[PDB]
């Protein structure tokens, strides 16, 4: 009798998103990744074809009418056009897909980095600092100890201390072989593809048998995250980003009055000129210092986008302000839940000064 | 003794004019190039003025801004060649302030408020561990830099605080400054107290001191003696990175006892060597040493429209400087020219931003002179560099005993600005360091000498003196009456015999502002209620004939002085042309003077500035005497209200709980009627489609509505609109001849009135149009407005109501000689407001109309004797009981008391009335909104709220919880889905109640939606399902976006 | 442990010490010697079309493998040296546009790419020195980004020059005349029309935010959409045709709704009626004014009159 009965919510998969904004055409090209930074064209004012308001890949602009032109009127349902490949449908759509955009360098989704507790740091059983230099770019971690003597699983190594035991293994007398080493946020991917959650569950409910006062206290942590994960069935590795979802362009919308603009166009063309240039460096063999610049670079600005200054500075806008990210959206007296869900401004009511009417009864009112 | 009332405004314009523009340009005049070729000096103490292009009056109707242009004499020096090209170069437009303290911007009057804010200086403080013992902390804070911070600790050590950064032993800064042991070893009083810190922390020298220094400012670099030097002189030392400012400088002397010169205004060794030594006194309890409280008057600073100015300019003048030089170090020839090398863009930005989109540049409050004239006495606490709503708390919105005479204890507002903005008190002033001083008479052996001129003195000075009040009474000549006297020693109250007070008030209003000022009988009112009559004089409206008070207070033909809308002959002679809009006077032997009066202008209110004159031709003037006078002042002085009359009685319901019953006379006797004049804005654009056309080529109209267009598509002046009637006809080219669109503006639901004035602006006539605007039309309404049920009735003592019946005059109450009053109040609402005051005014004002006059009671009048309000209203009621002859005008067993009939029956009330003359007000504002069906947001698709826009009224979630507590669920379900946001189910409710079925179930709202969608664009797998119904089936994922 | 990145990329920087004009002139050779290689390669690429193996690359050279792959090594890293060593010089000039739309990281970002084209174009044999070639190009490659990522509605560089063009003239006018020129004026100095001139400066104009205080500006934009008033003035519309409709004979009423889509959306012709219905065309046109000559009566259909 009822559509739906229960709400679940889940640790988003890269395949998940990418199901959320891959929609496959008639002519077998699939579309839902936004490559270009752009929004709209400044003469025509119509949106770009693979930008963050694009046609082909969110909707069409005007309901039952093709970006081209070649086709209008509602008797074209389900027509996708062939010179622009846009589907001549309702602009409704426009609020209901999303789009993805493919990331050059894996990030770290602030929320499991940043948060008051670190379930990347519990995870890893290490210090949130720790975690921190290495998605930044300022330590390395020994991804694999290989053969060397004073080298541990991961330890975090300075640049000189790297530097160090490059020296050690291109000497050529060394017998140290197999040993690996990361920085950023593919580091700390692979070291989240490493767990191995079954034993870990095993050897920490082992050791918390022997065990009491904070020892059992930060192991049981550990234990009911793993657990979790366990019941789950969720890779913990998933809270490293590889791809991102784009919220649908009428979330964000880009109105004329002058253009007035929703600061997730900002953070979103931020996010894609980093990451194009992320690739044309990947592309060029640049420098490794410029590359890994780039990668903190995209790190900080999708670090921005899923929450405007929860980690690193603010980016303010135009005027000295903070822009809103996604999280200051659901968040506060200002939020969605507290102004828009669990209460509305309605319809068929008015508002007016009351005077005192004596000779009314109890159950009546003077209304104008 | 009184003087300019709008003064704080003046002083500092006069003075940023003087010799606050003159200091910043002298600051930054020499620019060099890193190369040292090429040197720009200005010449800044040469600055001319180029004289105000329209006009005052020009700039007003024009919608344009009142300024002038400023031009400095600038020289080019080439380092070698010595080429001098000499020339004067434009630096910014510059708003000037007109003679009523305000400045006209983009065609709207706008004040520069004042801000308190704390003094620069240092300032001791003792902190209280749980457990430990009492440790002091010094905060050294400048007028623009880095603050310094230094700390004692539990154990004896002193600790500075650079910034916001980690602790440094004092020692370390010390040596960093380049001093060796022995000169702060003797400046210092108690040395073994810091010689225990340089033994804890060792003593450091100068090289490892700048190193260590650069290590704890700048982590994770190579320290560097140089480097550590250079981050000092950044920090402390720059001149333009650290200013103390003239008052840091004066309250660093005086506080710490130095004798540095007023010139220097950055921090030296010495300062800082002293600071010490006192935290150390302080903590050793030395004697004259003392903690410092944040809240005294003098601790804290009045900044105005000078002093802002002073620093945007210095802002703009940074960043033009930034581009001279980048313009200069680039040019690889010697081609430039003064001219050529200043770009006056950042500071006419910079200048115009802080004028136009500054929180300290304020709209104007213009409903009446009397809220004109207190928004320029006006002291916020809020601000760019003040204090933010959620960080000012208990403390900060008290009244601190040093306020006494300064700032108003009584005139704020109510709300979250409680407490942040006040009222200068009346005979305040603020000197030139920014610090509210108060004038007091010099007292010797108890003697007043009130021949010497008034001593001035701000809070910190008369801490020391025994003040008395302004309200002690005194005999012939000047000696002190009494034997007990009340004075204010060292914030507090005390009393003494009257040889030992110091100084006495001016006068017993000093305490209050000039709004407070104008309530008589004041001492018989609440404070609260004196508050609400305070704050509600500022709102009343100006009336079609606006009469004085009889009970006024004296200050009335002060407190309309300063707004500058009453015109007074100059000048001794004779009136030999009088008109509606203008006046001449011919000097008994001179020349004309005359004056143009405006007529029925409109203010940031919508209410009416007009002028009308008073005397009329061929009359004798004296200098002095009042020519003309303002919307709302009768003959020289303010006039908010009427007087009329009033019985404090309970009606048959109409007085309950604060609602007034009147009669009809207000209505067609045309009291408390008012213009209110409203503007109205078209724009024709250009379109991507084409532009916008204003013709009376309307679509889908009739002949019938064109009648008052002016065969070009816009009303004709003196036309009577009512609503929905078309203003200026325009028409849109739409995509889709049969092409035009209308989209022509009409007048907004529920407003009716004549058309007074339709001015046109087009690039062609040389306007500022708006960027992509080709034609901007406003027309300006004026309507008359009488009193009706729902508007608020005020009076001058805090008694508000809202008017709810409106009687035939044979049916209010009537007196033994026939006469029906005005208005019946509820004396209920009296003695638990405790506003006494306004059942003397009333008794007061029935013995100034029996007795034909007017009396001047001024506050605080029992100085006399023992009730000399009552005692002065008893005699005033008895002898105008025997002049007029009328034995029922005053009664002996009853004073205030009269006989009152019914209008209805004609039966005598059982016990008689008071009843008298009131000076009643109108308040300002319109409100009343409905809404069926409307514009939606954008996000959301819920209605818009705002009466402008046809919105809605939120149904909050308080509201949610009341509907869940009464068991409701249909018409919570329906609220929340139906009638907001389920964009589907509105038009079937809609469809249904006008074809009158059912309304069907509704579905998911839309808010939910996007909230889903945005939990998914934050890269989480949220969704809903559906149960799986048997046993070997999967949950399936139910699709709500379809 | 800081947590700035700037100040961590200046500190990354500085591990780096500026290269001699020996250094610059040594890695100048070295980096034409992989310039030509790879040119050879991308040969290769040409006639095989894939991507040549080493030891096919190797025996393009006719270079041992050993030698051509340590050649190559050698190559990389002098140009990896050149780009790294005056990352400084990208920062210095770099920090004159912190203010023009891009944030100081991205333009020492886009500065990079124009350092590393710079060293891939920088000729020794020219005798000059790296930091007077390397500057053009740094300079260009930040103004074509700030040209090309430095607004939300991107405009094309030549409206950059434009509108520059537009204020020189403008500024100089003013100089001339004394006074601040017309539209008209400046139009014509321009030699364009003045609809170009308005085109201009409201294209040059930046998007204001939604959340700009007024409180915030997206609470006062209604939204596009058909208010649910004028959808229930389509639904009653329709029925009071379909009324009238019912009145003329069925063929009639057919043809009609076949000939203005009243049920498609789309109007057909004569002929796709000609042959779906019974008698082919020129007698549909007959049933058409024979349908409406019934319809223009001021009989059964008078309502829809105050449609129009
Ligand atoms: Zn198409």
């Amino acid at each position: 009798e009822q559509r739906f009965d229960y709400v679940k919510i889940a640790l988003a998969s890269p395949e998940r998103i990418r199901q959320w904004g891959e929609r496959t055409l008639p002519n077998g090209q699939v579309v839902g990744e936004v490559t270009k930074p752009e929004t709209i064209n400044y003469r025509t004012l119509k949106p770009e074809m693979d930008g963050l308001f694009c046609e082909k890949i969110f909707g069409p602009a005007k309901d039952w009418e093709c970006h081209c032109g070649k086709y209008k009127r509602v008797r074209h349902r389900g027509i996708v056009c062939e010179r622009c490949g846009v589907e001549v449908t309702e602009s409704r759509v426009r609020r209901h897909r999303m789009g993805f955009i493919k990331l050059a360098a894996p990030v770290a989704h602030v929320w499991y980095l940043k948060g008051i507790p670190s379930y990347i740091a519990i995870l890893l059983d290490m210090p949130l600092r720790d975690v921190e230099q290495i998605v930044y770019f300022n330590s390395y971690v020994v991804l694999n100890p290989g053969n060397h003597s004073e080298l541990q699983y991961k330890q975090l190594l300075n640049e000189d201390q790297w530097m160090e035991i490059e020296d050690q293994i291109y000497a050529e007398e060394s017998d140290l072989e197999g040993i690996e080493v990361g920085i950023g946020a593919e580091a700390l991917q692979q070291l989240l593809q490493d767990l191995n959650l079954n034993e870990e569950s095993e050897k920490l409910r082992q050791e918390i048998a022997e065990s009491k006062g904070q020892k059992r206290a930060k192991l049981i942590k550990r234990l009911r995250v793993i657990d979790n994960f366990i019941g789950t069935e969720s890779r913990p590795e998933w809270m490293v980003l590889n791809v991102i979802p784009v919220i649908p362009p009428d979330l964000r919308p880009m109105v004329q009055l002058r253009f007035a603009t929703s600061d997730l166009n900002d953070l979103y063309r931020r996010v894609i000129n980093r990451n194009n240039r992320l690739a044309r460096l990947q592309e060029i063999l640049a420098p490794e210092i410029i590359v890994r610049n780039e990668k903190r670079m995209l790190q900080e600005a999708v670090d921005a986008l899923i929450d405007n200054g929860r980690r690193g500075r603010t980016v303010v806008g135009a005027n000295n302000r903070p822009l809103k990210s996604l999280s200051d959206i659901i968040e506060g007296k200002q939020g969605r839940f507290r102004q828009n869900l669990l209460g509305k401004r309605v319809d068929y009511s008015g508002r007016s000064v009351i005077v005192v009417g004596p000779n009314l009864k109890i159950h009546q009112c003077g209304l104008p | 003794h009184l003087p300019d009332l709008v003064a704080i405004q003046r002083n500092s314009f006069r003075w940023f004019l003087e010799e606050g523009l003159i200091e910043e340009l002298e600051s930054f005049s020499p620019i060099t190039d890193y190369t040292g070729k090429l040197e720009l000096h200005f010449l800044g103490k040469q600055y001319k003025l180029k004289r105000p292009k329209y006009d005052v009056d020009e700039a007003k109707r024009r919608d344009g801004t009142y300024s002038v242009q400023m031009y400095v004499p600038t020289r080019l020096i080439n380092k070698e060649t010595g080429e001098i090209k000499e020339q004067e170069v434009f630096i910014g437009d510059l708003p000037l302030m007109t003679d009523r303290g305000t400045f006209i911007i983009n065609g709207a009057e706008r004040v520069i408020v004042n801000q308190i804010v704390r003094s620069p200086g240092v300032y001791y403080k003792s902190e209280r561990d749980k457990n430990g013992r009492l440790t002091h902390n010094a905060s050294l804070i400048p007028n623009r830099g880095a603050w310094l911070k230094f700390e004692t600790d539990k154990n004896g050590l002193v600790w500075v605080r650079i910034d916001k950064t980690r602790k440094l032993s004092a020692q370390v800064l010390l040596k960093a400054l380049g001093l060796s042991d022995n000169e702060i070893y003797d400046k210092l009083r108690h040395p073994e107290y810091y010689q225990k810190t340089i033994d804890k922390e060792g003593q450091f020298s100068e090289d490892e001191a700048l190193m260590e220094l650069y290590r704890k400012l700048r982590p994770g670099e190579p320290p560097t003696v140089s480097g550590g030097q250079q981050l000092l002189e950044s920090r402390f030392f720059d001149p333009k990175r650290y200013d103390l400012g003239r008052v840091g400088r004066y309250k660093l002397n005086k506080k710490l006892g130095l004798n540095v010169a007023d010139t220097v205004r950055t921090l030296t060794s010495e300062d800082i060597l002293a600071a010490i030594d006192y935290l150390i006194n302080l903590e050793l309890d030395l004697g004259g040493c003392e903690v410092d409280d944040i809240d005294h008057l003098g601790n804290r600073r009045v900044r105005s429209v000078g002093e802002l100015l002073q620093n945007q300019v210095r802002v703009g003048l940074n960043r033009l400087e930034r581009i001279i030089r980048e313009r200069m170090t680039v040019s690889d020839s010697d081609s430039l020219s003064p001219a050529s090398l200043v770009n006056p863009k950042p500071l006419v930005a910079a200048i115009k931003e802080f004028f136009g989109s500054s929180q300290l540049s304020q709209f104007m409050d213009q409903t009446n002179p009397l809220a004109e004239l207190t928004h320029k006495r006006r002291l916020s606490a809020l601000g760019p560099g003040g204090l933010t709503r959620e960080r000012a708390g208990f403390a900060v919105r008290d009244i601190h005993p040093s306020h006494y005479g300064r700032i108003c204890p009584i005139e704020t507002p109510e709300g979250p600005n409680a407490g942040l903005i006040g009222s200068l008190a009346t005979h305040a002033r603020v000197n030139d360091y920014g610090f509210i001083e108060t004038p007091f008479w010099r007292v010797e052996e108890g003697r007043v000498r009130k021949d010497l001129a008034p001593v001035y003195m701000t809070a910190d000075q008369e801490d020391d003196l025994r003040v008395a009040p302004g309200d002690v009474a005194t005999d012939d000549a000047g000696y002190i009456l009494g034997t007990t006297i009340p004075v204010r020693y060292r914030q507090d109250f005390t009393t003494t015999t009257p040889e030992r007070v110091d100084y006495v008030a001016l006068s017993p209003v000093q305490i209050i502002s000039v709004a407070t000022s104008l309530i008589p009988f004041l001492e018989h009112d609440d404070a609260n209620r004196a508050l609400m009559g305070s704050n509600m004089q500022r709102q009343a409206v100006p009336l079609l004939r606006p009469e004085r008070p009889l009970v006024g207070t004296g200050l009335e033909p002060q407190a309309a002085r300063d707004s500058g809308m009453v015109i007074t002959s100059p000048v001794d002679g004779t009136i030999s042309y009088v008109d509606a809009t203008h006046i001449e006077v011919t000097a008994d032997t001179g020349e004309k003077y005359g004056y143009a009066l405006q007529k029925y202008q409109r203010s940031n209110q919508d209410t009416c500035l007009n002028q009308r004159p008073i005397v009329f031709e061929g009359d004798r003037v004296q200098r002095g005497q009042v020519i003309a006078d303002g919307s709302a002042t009768e003959k020289g002085e303010l006039a908010l209200g009427q007087n009329i009359l009033v019985a404090y009685m309970p009606w048959e319901g109409y007085n309950y709980e604060d609602a007034i019953l009147i009669s009809e006379r207000l209505v067609y006797d045309d009291v408390y009627t008012s213009i209110h004049i409203e503007k109205f804005e078209i724009e024709a654009r250009q379109t991507k489609l084409g532009p916008e056309e204003i013709t009376r080529e309307i679509p889908n109209v009739g002949e019938d509505a064109l009648r008052q267009l002016d065969e070009n598509g816009i009303i004709r002046v003196g036309a009577w609109v009512e609503s929905g009637d078309i203003l200026v006809g325009k028409v849109t080219p739409k995509g889709e001849a049969r092409d035009v669109r209308d989209n022509s503006l009409r007048v907004p639901n529920g407003e009716k009135g004549r058309v007074v004035d339709v001015r046109l602006f087009t690039r062609e006539q040389g306007d500022e149009l708006p960027p992509g605007a080709n034609m901007v039309v406003r027309v300006y309404v004026a309507q008359k407005r009488k009193i009706q049920v729902g508007d608020k009735m005020a009076g001058r003592h805090g008694n508000k109501g809202i008017i709810s019946r409106i009687l035939p005059c044979e049916d209010m109450p009537y007196l033994p000689d026939g006469t029906p009053l005005d208005i019946v109040l509820n004396p209920l609402g009296v003695p638990s407001r405790m506003n006494v005051g306004q059942v003397f005014e009333c008794m007061l004002g029935w013995a100034g109309q029996l007795l034909d006059a007017r009396f001047k009671v001024t506050p605080f009048d029992e100085m006399y004797g023992a009730e000399a309000s009552r005692l002065t209203v008893n005699a005033k009621l008895s002898e105008a009981r025997e002049q007029t002859g009328q034995p029922w005008v005053f009664s002996d067993d009853e004073p205030g008391k009269i006989q009152v009939y019914d209008g209805r029956t004609g039966e005598p009330f059982d016990r008689p009335v008071t009843v008298g003359r009131a000076y009643m007000l109108k308040l300002v504002h319109d409100k009343i909104h409905a809404r069926s069906t409307g514009p939606y947001s954008l996000v959301t698709q819920q209605p818009l709220g705002g009466k402008a826009q046809q919105g809605g009224q939120r149904f909050g979630e308080m509201e949610v919880w009341a509907l869940e507590a009464y068991g409701a669920a249909y018409i919570l379900q329906e609220l929340l889905t139906v009638k907001s946001d389920d964009m589907q189910g509105r038009n079937e409710a809609l469809n249904a109640i006008v074809k009158g079925k059912a309304i069907p179930r509704p579905g998911t709202p839309e808010s939910f939606k996007v909230l889903m969608r945005e939990l998914q664009s934050l890269c989480l797998d949220i969704a809903v399902y559906k149960a799986s119904t048997e046993d070997y089936e999967e949950d399936k994922e139910v699709d709500l976006m379809a | 442990y800081t947590e700035d990145s700037i100040r961590l990329y200046l500190q990354e920087i500085g591990r780096i010490r500026l290269l001699r004009a020996d250094e610059e002139i040594e890695l100048a050779r070295q980096i034409a010697d992989l310039l030509a290689l790879e040119r050879i390669r991308d040969e290769l690429l040409e006639q095989l079309d894939r991507l040549p193996s080493d030891a096919e690359w190797a025996a393009a050279v006719d270079s041992p493998l050993d030698e051509f792959r340590r050649r190559l090594f050698r190559g990389r890293r002098a140009k990896d040296k050149m780009v790294q060593s005056n990352l400084r010089l990208v920062v210095s000039i770099a920090k004159k546009y912190m203010n023009r739309g891009l944030s100081f990281q991205d333009l020492i970002q886009e500065g990079s790419l124009g350092l590393i084209r710079a060293a891939e174009k920088f000729d020794h044999e020219k005798g000059y020195k790296f930091s007077t070639y390397a500057t053009w190009w740094i300079r260009q490659a930040i103004t074509r980004a700030i040209a090309d990522q430095s607004r939300t509605i991107r405009l094309p560089v030549h409206l950059y020059e434009t509108i520059s063009r537009i204020k020189k003239t403008t500024k100089l006018l003013s100089q001339e005349m004394g006074r601040k020129p017309t539209e008209e004026e400046i139009a014509t100095r321009m030699e364009m029309t003045i609809e170009k001139l308005r085109f201009i400066a409201k294209s040059a104009q930046l998007p204001i935010s939604l959340e700009t205080p007024i409180s915030r500006l997206g609470d006062f934009i209604e939204a596009d959409g058909e208010t649910p008033e004028d959808e229930v003035a389509k639904n009653l519309l329709r029925e009071d045709l379909e009324g009238v409709l019912s009145t003329l004979s069925p063929r009639e009423r057919d043809v009609l709704r076949l000939r203005y889509g009243l049920d498609d959306g789309r109007m057909k012709t004569l002929e796709e009626i000609g042959q779906l219905f019974n008698v082919t065309r020129e007698r549909i046109r007959q049933i058409e004014a024979k349908a409406l000559r019934k319809l223009r009566h001021p009989n059964r259909n008078s309502i829809l009159k105050e449609y129009i």
